[PDB]
DNA sequence: TAATTTGGGAAATT
DNA sequence: GCCAAGCGCACCTAATTTCCCAAATTA
RNA sequence: CCGCUUCACCAUGAGUGAAGGUGGGCUGCUUGCAUCAGCCUAAUGUCGAGAAGUGCUUUCUUCGGAAAGUAACCCUCGAAACAAAAGGAAUGCAACGGAAAUUAGGUGCGCUUGGC
């Protein structure tokens, strides 16, 4: 509509409780400083010589020991601590995708089987809450992952896609797969509960009582609890969420970013309707639990003209170049960070582990690949800033000339041009596209991905078709300038992309 | 006893009835398969008390699914085939597990089943007589031919290509067909070489395996870094370690040499003495590892191993190995390591039998010749 | 007032 | 060792698609 | 030592001099690059436990398959790294929409045919 949805993904740092037991939990933390109380941090030289914080005794005086968790673990006996929410959070990961997959054959069995594949898009609504919904809501006893479940089942499962046999019923085969979440925002409705005590990201999920198993199975032990049911008999589950490094970005003190949505979302002025929790990395046995709330953003709208039409391409020289119809002002993404990149990715390439066989043999494929695998996560991280931060440029470019349409050359006309400097001197074109394409969104800018039409040759002032400016022919010369027999090459390709001839 | 699997284009047989009639049986026997992996997965888990035993599938799989597959088709060889097919598929304890669900193919990707005579080439199949449904289903499209039974109607296909499979190109139809299938002589060369550690190779042969020194290059950097760092007793721990590591990498180059040896059933291999692989001089050896290195233990290991496996050593001389010529015998007394040095290390050229390729197979080559 | 449940009814590839 | 061709198995990478609801009823 | 950087200089470099430096990683609490403090590093390593699967060995048959065992497997799960789970933990610059799945192609390895 007038809005956007975005993420914000967020460390869970400690399961929140009452009113009480954090109070008595922060009173202890105060007391050891004040009990403490040469060197110190700012915040302890303000109450000597500066030291970094981690080498300050006023902030290590407050971290607590187990003698006080157990203190409390006493005094408090149903207040809710990280072992409990974690062994809870490891069996909804695992009821979760068990679902997932026994409901996507069970919704498949009644459409095609049993149906007789009588079913267009709006009995899909049906079926999906009947078969998939009901199923969850006698395991889960909480309508919040009952719902979410409905949600990434639904995203899922394609009708026409499936009936044509275009594709195969979708199974998860994932250690960690979220947790989905649904609370119903907009009209009487909020979402989840967020809350906001001494400026800290409190997080509320509608929760029923859990009582441990009596006969645990031996062959999967995960499965430890059996909920009650969150209309019945409640115990919700509060988060603490982490804010503190954010707190210090430069950006919390910003109207527009992601500071600023995380301020709006602890102020109550944006509503989340869905979280999704997950694992991130393992920190001792045990894990960082992220939080992946979901907003909706209003658009940015600073003033932009769709009268004035723009033009992306993919360049030899430089990785992407920018044009405006009839204005003459251009932008070139650099390639400096690039090259820092492809020399990174040249020492990441186990090239002998993948192939020798008789390398870390006898463990399996996890762990054959472990090496590998581990240096993926590291370069896809650094691909995506990076694409992000060309995105920022090319997006806040059109912003400054005021630009509310752009061209950009089809997936294709890219991936297979055989003249990109990607092809040349190197890569995932949809999500290049994407981020570029969701940035301009953001501001207001209309994306309308385009028919190429012979660019790198076709004349951009007078209209000449040539076939000299070859690829071969310009390769011979070593990329050289560009010129027409009837009246910068890059520039030119996008100046041809910013041509609304185009289909 | 192994399955050998030759697929070869069926360019020829007419033609756009055999397509269509291709397309239809794909698409219907791909409904079968899906619907029977479903209806199957339904039955054991989402109804019979999550249970049953291959009793049940056998049960199931035989009456629905052949009778399905069968009253359709009419013909045994693709009901049989298929049948056999979701058998292999429904995996009741993989799926006891939970740990995942069904392989549901798309219906291009999935092999048409069929089970003989053939000339030089042309197939010959027995297949019913298809005469086409003169009421065509609104919302079946694809499907235009009712087949026959091939007791009743034989109208036997013939096939010229250039357990039996169908299926598209990964727009033409490849034709696989699986079938049953259950020396001292030949003398190996290895050879220290100056880019690659040890390269071994085949006399009158082409066959080669060349031993990489990524692995052993990457630890030596990280060696000689802590090294440096520890240099403004640990540095003693840190050479016993580095040991057992080369220890351990000399023992895996003998496993891969001695399997490149067995692959290629070389049952003499021969190798230059200690000495004459101690002092080279252009052995990558000496000239990155700076003549350190346990070569008695490396030649012990490689022997050990390859005589482990029934492989017998030899141990030669060099006779001028590096300027040699493999294929000739023409001394290139110009390829001094002298002139390698001055160049990139380039490949050899025989200027008199003209044969350029890479110095260390070359003298890989070299060392294999028997008279040695 | 918050949590829970319900929403509807065919049509292809060369 | 590579190339060509295909099969079998598992992993990786790219591209695409879809969701992130809303209304009504029941504790 | 460098298939490390820079200063150069010679003939794209697994060239020569000078100085420097993990030249690989882990934690620092959303991420990237660079610093910084502490650490691990034989890590492109070494190994543990296991039985779902590909195979294998033994049996059984109502010949589709079934039951046992092994343990070779890109077989399965897992294993290094700050301080003393609960904000004990940085400095600069830059960014921050995530999740799930599908499809395709490819990489990697073994074998059945053939050559250079
Ligand atoms: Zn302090
Ligand atoms: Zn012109
Ligand atoms: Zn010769």
């Amino acid at each position: 509509k007038n809005t956007i949805t975005k993420t914000l993904k967020l460390r869970i740092v400690r399961p929140y409780n009452s009113a009480e037991v954090e109070k008595i939990v922060a009173d202890e933390k105060n007391n050891r400083e004040k009990i403490a109380l040469k060197e110190a941090c700012s915040k302890h030289l303000k109450v000597t010589t500066q030291v970094e914080r981690n080498a300050c005794l006023f902030c290590k005086a407050r971290k607590l020991d187990d003698k006080f968790y157990q203190k409390l673990r006493g005094q408090f006996p149903d207040a809710v601590f990280w072992q409990e929410i974690s062994e809870i959070f490891r069996q909804l990961q695992k009821q979760a995708a068990e679902i997932y997959n026994q409901s996507l054959i069970e919704l498949y069995y009644e459409i095609f089987i049993k149906g007789k594949g009588i079913a267009n898009a709006s009995s899909v609504e049906h079926y999906l809450s009947d078969v998939c919904y009901t199923r969850a809501a006698e395991l889960f006893k909480n309508a919040a992952i009952a719902s979410g479940l409905r949600s990434k089942i639904k995203s899922n499962f394609r009708l026409k896609e499936l009936k044509n046999m275009k594709s195969g019923l979708p199974t998860t085969k994932s250690d960690n797969f979220p947790i989905p979440l649904v609370k119903q925002k907009g009209g009487q409705y909020t979402g989840f509960e967020i809350s906001n005590h001494n400026s800290d990201f409190i997080i509320k999920i509608p929760f029923g009582r859990w009582q441990v198993k009596k006969e645990i199975d031996k062959y999967r032990p995960w499965e430890k609890f059996d909920f009650e049911q969150v209309q019945k008999s409640p115990k919700p589950i509060s988060l603490l969420l982490s804010t503190q490094r954010r707190k210090r970005n430069k950006g919390w003190s910003k109207d527009e970013g992601t500071e600023a949505e995380i301020k709006k979302v602890m102020n109550g002025d944006y509503q989340t309707s869905y979280i999704e929790v997950k694992r991130g990395s393992k920190i001792g046995e045990k894990s960082a639990w992220m939080l992946n709330l979901s907003i909706d953003v209003p658009k940015i709208d600073k003033g932009v003209d769709p009268s004035i039409i723009g033009g992306i391409a993919v360049g030899v020289k430089s990785p992407l170049v920018c044009a405006i119809n009839n204005a003459f002002s251009r932008y070139s993404i650099s390639d400096n960070d690039l090259f820092h990149f492809n020399k990174k990715m040249f020492a990441r390439r186990r090239i002998l582990l993948k192939k020798n066989r008789h390398k870390r043999a006898g463990h399996g494929a996890k762990n054959k690949l472990k090496p590998i695998t581990i240096l993926t996560e590291k370069s896809e991280r650094f691909r995506k800033k990076l694409i992000e931060r060309w995105a920022c440029e090319i997006a806040d470019f059109f912003i400054k000339n005021k630009v509310g349409t752009v061209q950009m050359e089809n997936l294709e006309s890219m991936k297979r041009k055989e003249d990109s400097y990607f092809n040349i001197r190197l890569w995932p074109y949809a999500e290049m596209q994407n981020k570029i394409e969701f940035k301009l969104k953001q501001y207001g800018i209309e994306i309308r991905k385009v028919a190429p039409n012979n660019t790198s040759k076709t004349c951009s002032k007078c209209g000449h078709l040539n076939n000299y400016f070859n690829f071969e022919y310009r390769k011979k010369n070593k990329f050289p300038h560009f010129k027409c027999e009837k009246c910068n090459a890059d520039y030119n390709a996008a100046l041809n992309i910013s041509n609304p001839k185009l289909k | 006893t192994i399955t050998k699997t030759l697929k070869l284009r069926i360019v020829r047989p007419f033609w756009q009835e055999i397509s269509e009639i291709f397309r239809q049986l794909q698409k219907q026997a791909a409904e079968i398969y899906n619907q029977s992996l479903i209806e199957l997965y339904y039955e054991i888990f989402i109804k019979g008390k999550g249970i049953a035993n291959a009793s049940s599938v056998e049960h199931y799989l035989s009456d629905v699914c052949y009778t399905r597959a069968a009253e359709l088709f009419k013909n045994a060889a693709i009901a049989s085939g298929l049948r056999s097919k979701i058998k292999s598929n429904f995996r009741l304890k993989e799926l006891k597990n939970m740990k995942s669900g069904l392989p549901t193919t798309k219906s291009d990707n999935f092999p048409i089943p069929l089970v003989f005579e053939i000339s030089n080439f042309i197939i010959k199949i027995p297949f019913g007589r298809w005469q086409v449904k003169k009421e065509i289903d609104k919302y079946r499209p694809w499907e235009k031919f009712d087949f026959e039974q091939v007791q009743k109607s034989p109208k036997p296909i013939s096939l010229l290509l250039s357990y039996i499979e169908v299926k598209r190109g990964s727009s033409a139809w490849m034709l696989n067909l699986s079938i049953d299938v259950p020396d001292p002589s030949i003398i190996g060369g290895i050879a220290v070489g100056v880019k690659s550690p040890l390269v071994c190779a085949i006399n009158n042969a082409f066959s080669r395996y060349s031993i990489s020194d990524n692995d052993l290059f990457h630890f030596n950097k990280k060696m000689f870094a802590r090294r440096r760092i520890l240099l403004k007793k640990p540095i003693t721990i840190l050479t016993e370690k580095s040991e057992r590591f080369r220890k351990k990498l000399i023992e895996r180059w003998a496993c891969e040499i001695a399997d490149f040896f067995i692959k290629n059933k070389v049952g003499t291999v021969q190798m230059e003495n200690l000495e004459s692989m101690k002092r080279k001089e252009d052995s990558y050896f000496n000239i990155r590892l700076r003549g350190f290195w346990p070569y008695a233990e490396m030649q012990n290991k490689i022997e050990f191993k390859l005589k482990q496996y029934g492989i017998e050593i030899r141990k030669v001389a060099p006779n001028n190995t590096s300027k040699t010529c493999s294929k000739c015998g023409h001394l290139n007394n110009y390829f001094n390591f002298e002139y390698r040095k001055k160049n990139k290390f380039p490949h050899f050229k025989c200027e008199k039998c003209n044969f350029k390729e890479n110095a260390d197979y070359n003298a890989a080559l070299n060392i294999s010749n028997p008279k040695l």
